[PDB]
């Protein structure tokens, strides 16, 4: 037999174990709130000619008054956020931010610092395993949408097993041509273009007729508890900025194209319940990182 | 007074709408300002560790 | 409750003019109409009490999606206080008044194929009381006048001797006949006898007593309208008038 | 192959689909709250040697003043609660309580109809199927604790597949003698007395050696969302009372020894997430029923 | 000859015909306006260090004051919003919300009930049919970006017919290698990488040289009238949330990966012009559902 | 040897050289701020149960009090924005709008005309060239996610050269099966699923073993300086609207599916630095066009 798996699910590296307490989570929430005010202060400074909104926003964020001939860097909060982000990605990254500094910065604003208020939907499709007979070829490409190309060169029809894990809530499969799909040891229905599946139902068997290849496009939705201020668009933009800024270059770490597939890959590892808690805090830190760096480049 | 309108017209207008009317006419004093806090040198009475 | 309180033909037709069809239709699933069931009556017996459910009970039942079910839901609302489960009728039909459905061709509903004998049998006319039969006969006459089936209505009355004696006397197009009519159509009201907070054996009798006891509470509630003390506070459009005429009558 | 399943998991009859809205949920919560006042007032009447506390609480519950020579049954509130209980159990039971009566009774006391505030633990052990080879015998007895007796008469060791479903949270397996159990396509471990298992892990294989029979005792725990007023002891007492009085005697229904068995059986059926919501309201209704009859007894 | 079509365009199930009047359209728009206020009430609570902004927001939405130990479900408005979403998806889904309840909830706030104030651009590419000669194979994969793979095994060059429908405004074709495309009777131009086409221009003929396979990537844009408050980011999140919650779980319906695919498929069906009107109200209902459920997760 | 290149990188047409001065850039910034206020005036109108917020914003934007019968179109500012958009796209587009009109419109709001305050991340994958041996086939499909399908038929393993240019900052490669990739004149490592590369490192060699095809999925991140008000969601919507309305219908121009492909293609031209500055102003103009046309559809 042959086995194929999604590339992004392979070898998820361990995550950090520092700055995950209640006080540290308050610091991440405070930074997100104050960074959002920095971006909003620019538009307020356009409606009214004054620069008071930006000076107030920057003074709270950086604990110093902005100056015309001095570069705006964000102050002590920017350094703390950058170093804290490095710690979450890998367990080998040092934790050098003192706790007394984290507690001081967390007192600037009154926020919940709570990580499980709301939820969000993540679109990565976890094709854990595709099992195929001897005379068939299977290739899996894509993470947000996965296309599985199957060709049968054998004498008769072949049965292909699909395993989508137990984490994802719903999976929608659409084929180039109508195909047959059913659960293990169940009668097979008539051919149809689209299927809606629950991954917890079990392994799925697909009939692959001899002839033209069949391509199955997979999309999945997964619900993960996140803060109420979580915004997927800002997190994804912050994830790309951190990779370009060098925050994630540590020895023996896996790399991902998106934050969406980073959190899903960690969720499918062992002790994935505990890993997602750390990853969610990293997402809010990345959301704060994006807004702060766009307002104060370099 | 400045824009020559009545109280009944501006009765339903919000703060943002009112700020635009005065700013279009050339009036810039439409914003509140926060006072700056100053810390006391000593601990206040009956407020231990504060 | 409000429909059961009306005691004169003028009040009943006036209520139907202002009441839309959606009040007749119920959105609760209920149960299938004709079934032999065992219910619990612990005030009287230790064993379960047999009874048969019906469409003229005060509790919603499942109804057929055809036009026959819609008319049968209207009559059950008038005589029992609750209708049946017929969903997805449509906005256009549901917004019309009950009188418009029963009397007007512009609604878009066709009811000329209805058989009064089959409808009466499905509604268990034998179990109905005198007031309930009079109310159903009012619905039949309005339907007959809409479809030009006055002759068929009279023949159906001739076949059923008890129905002919209690048949209300009014022409469905003339308002002068409605004002003169003195038939008492009230099902609930202020009771002259002693009314106690006690259960009844059958489903119909127990459900009827709930409306009777509820009406007493409604009568003393703040929602009830006291014409003697608050006539000036009523809006002029819906204020009681001696020269009150239904549209087109 | 031979297949064995738990008796209480077989053929769960459909539950009722009526009286599940917010208005009816408020009525059940009101009845439970008022029934608790009824049982406490009767205790106070005994301690004070005065019928005033009991007459005071019976009037609120039954909307009527108790009179001598008339049997105290609970008034119209008892009639509604008893008949609503029957409808929850089976879909064949009629719905005979008007909406006007439900709304009036739900307004007697202020209370929330929330049925998902808290949780409870249920101990029924779901054994969906046990698949065994030809030369082996498997017997399953018990619901709270399930004993599976396996005897092998073949020449060599046999493999028995255990399926515990997907709903139960944890399953603890204890054996009369040490035995080997592992998941599908996993190397067998050393013989052990006890195993802690996650039912979602998959089918489990047990090696049954040739010789004396091996008995496996199974205990399970599952979490179901219930209102804060839920009391398992009161619900179970009401379930037996409703059975004795014959409220559950309906055509084409299945009978269970405990409410724990009833709720687990409905959970494991298809559309069990929707069934379990109705069962929770029934449990609260049975708690009100248990307190009402104990306050007002009949010989 | 062979016919190839996009998977998502096949058999659009009928949509609901209820809750499409002016009174019910106000209810959906009112629900969206009030569900938004719940989300912003969270931020205002943090700034003011009080729950007064949330109490005012929830009381208007649910008609009861928030209470601890009670799961905040949204009251009667949430129940009505959930049921109208069910009715919009399928014509067989029962309509169980009384009109008097719809009218009462719609009076909670005053909004513009027009659902045709604005427009939105939809990215699903419709490939109604691809006609290919006997000796060629054609495969279509994707909905947002359709990759059409054609291989010529015959001796001579073949002509492939592309039909993009009539609803789409523009379609952009890009090829792995330069290719020639023209109208039905127009002469062939020189080979080039990209083409911009109007679907109403007519069927398009593509020459397929013998040799290596040619892959064409398609991108389309479609304009549909929508209410001004329409937001594609929020509608897509609500579509996934509703599918996971089982709001669309009803027999004899089709399932789609995104709201983009759903609205385009209904547009191309018979009686499409009056089907998209219902789908737009569903989108605004799903936009309110996403915001309300994230603020009040159950 | 065979060369394969990305379709969207081929032949970037010259962009316009007008309306790039400080005064013209201020006009684009003024229009974006005024158009943004126009959209938010609709939400404020619903809360106030009046058209006063909308009438205020339209008067500022269009310099006229609207009448009920007249179809609101934006007035002189809308006309100026449209012609400015056409001029940016092509050097062949005429510059209708005089400078006197631009200066008058730029004085309506107090906002700076800067374009370098912030940055943005663009996700188009610049596969400049792929050089492959004779007995191998290489196909490149996609822009946001580049899938390279390589199959060799020769007896020996083949070496394929990937050139990602010098502009991109980070490129992440993922394969269907683990593969070998190393820099030029560098030892080949063990087969891995994912690689993180810096395009400035040099051409990359991929070992392609004989057998089943190998597919590499590519994602890229590029940093381009943009105004703080830049919003990628609104710019992309404006790009499709501009194509739909025919603002880009000029002779001898190229066509792109997204503004991401357009700006990346121009950046890889010989005069990339000069071209990008013009393209950024077009993006802000398209952002204003999207907001203005959604509020005032014509």
């Amino acid at each position: 037999a042959n086995r194929a798996t999604s590339a992004f699910l392979d070898n998820p590296h361990p995550v950090g174990v520092n700055y995950v307490d209640e006080g540290s989570r308050q610091f991440v929430a405070v930074a997100e709130l104050l960074a959002s005010k920095l971006i909003d202060s620019s538009r307020e400074s356009d409606e009214s000619n004054s620069d008071v909104p930006f000076v107030q926003a920057y003074s709270k964020f950086a604990d110093d008054n902005p100056r015309h001939l001095r570069v705006k860097t964000g102050g002590k909060m920017a350094n703390a956020l950058t170093n804290v982000i490095r710690s979450y990605y890998s367990i080998n990254a040092p934790a050098i931010v003192p706790q007394v500094e984290i507690d001081r910065l967390a007192s600037k604003a009154t926020v919940s610092g709570d990580m499980y208020n709301s939820y969000a939907i993540f679109n990565s499709v976890p094709i854990v395993e595709v099992l195929s007979p001897a005379r068939t070829t299977v290739s899996i490409v894509g993470s947000d949408r996965a296309d599985v190309t199957m060709l049968n060169t054998g004498a008769g029809a072949a049965n292909i097993t699909f395993n989508f894990g137990q984490i994802a809530e719903t999976v929608i499969l659409k084929g180039s041509v109508p195909f047959q799909l059913a659960r293990l040891n169940q009668p097979m229905p008539a051919a149809r273009f689209t299927y809606k599946l629950r991954p917890l139902d079990g392994p799925f068997i697909v009939v692959l007729p001899v002839g033209n290849p069949l391509v199955i496009s997979a999309t999945a939705a997964t619900r993960i508890q996140v803060p109420l201020a979580f915004n997927k668009a800002l997190v994804e933009s912050g994830f790309q900025t951190a990779m370009n800024d060098g925050l994630f270059d540590i020895q023996n770490v896996n790399y991902y194209s998106s934050f969406d597939e980073f959190i899903i890959s960690q969720y499918h590892a062992q002790d994935g319940i505990n890993r997602v808690s750390t990853c969610v805090i990293l997402g809010l830190a990345l959301q704060a990182y994006d807004q702060m760096r766009r307002a104060l480049p370099v | 007074f400045l824009t020559n309108t009545t109280y009944d017209i501006v009765n339903n207008d919000t703060i943002d709408v009112l700020k635009m009317k005065l700013r279009n006419q050339g009036w810039p004093f439409v914003e509140r300002y926060n006072a700056v806090e100053i810390d006391m040198s000593v601990e206040p009475l009956r407020s231990p560790g504060q | 409750m409000d429909v059961l309180s009306k005691g004169s033909l003028k009040e009943l037709l006036a209520h139907l003019e202002k009441t839309p069809l959606e009040e007749a239709i119920s959105y609760r699933i209920g149960t299938v109409p004709y079934q032999n069931v065992l219910i619990s009556r612990n005030e009287y017996y230790n064993q379960l009490y047999p009874d048969t459910t019906s469409l003229i009970d005060g509790v919603s039942r499942e109804g057929q999606r055809n036009v026959n079910g819609l008319i049968m839901s209207i009559i059950s609302y008038v005589v029992s206080g609750s209708g049946h489960y017929i969903p997805n009728i449509g906005f256009m039909l549901l917004r019309r008044s009950i009188l418009d459905i029963l009397t007007k061709h512009d609604t878009g509903l066709v009811t000329n194929n209805l058989n009064y004998g089959i409808i009466a049998r499905n509604l268990t006319v034998s179990k109905m009381n005198c007031e309930q039969r009079k109310r159903m006969l009012i619905c039949f006459k309005l339907l007959a006048y809409k479809d030009g089936n006055q002759n068929d209505y009279e023949i159906y009355l001739n076949q059923n001797i008890p129905l002919k004696q209690i048949a209300p006397n009014f022409i469905p197009g003339d308002m002068r006949t409605v004002i003169h009519n003195q038939d008492q159509l009230a099902i609930v009201g202020i009771p002259a006898y002693r009314l106690t907070q006690s259960t009844e054996l059958s489903i119909r009798d127990d459900n009827a007593k709930s409306y009777k006891l509820g009406y007493v509470d409604w009568y003393n509630s703040n929602s009830f309208l006291r014409e003697r003390s608050e006539f000036n506070l009523i809006r002029l459009k819906d204020r009681d008038t001696k020269y009150g005429k239904l549209n087109g009558w």
